């Protein structure tokens, strides 16, 4: 798989180990977790690009 | 400029008082806004910026 810049929102475990991350550019949801940078957005309508 | 005085009812020093009362009913007036709400706006960043 070919590797390119991208911003991601990474969640490290209490051992320090990434088991969980999200893309940005990818679906518009993924844009909402960024943005909060939280894996939980609370329910609403929400402007995107 | 001229500011009109207000009715003068002058005051009597016996056990009677003077009174002045109205003659007719002429009613209603224009009413002030109060502006409850505003426009709700929303800006798409990464489009205008």
């Amino acid at each position: 798989y070919k590797l390119q810049p991208l911003t991601f929102l990474l969640d490290f475990s209490v051992d320090g180990y990434i088991r969980r991350a999200i893309d940005c550019g990818f679906n518009d949801l993924s844009q909402l977790h960024c943005s909060y940078e939280s894996f939980d957005v609370e329910s609403g309508v929400y402007s995107v690009s | 400029i001229a500011f009109n005085h207000p009715i003068q009812v002058d005051q009597l020093n016996s056990s009677y008082f003077k009174l002045s009362i109205p003659t007719n009913f002429s009613f209603g007036v224009t009413q002030e806004y109060i502006q409850t709400t505003i426009q709700k706006v929303t800006v798409d960043c990464k489009q205008y910026v």
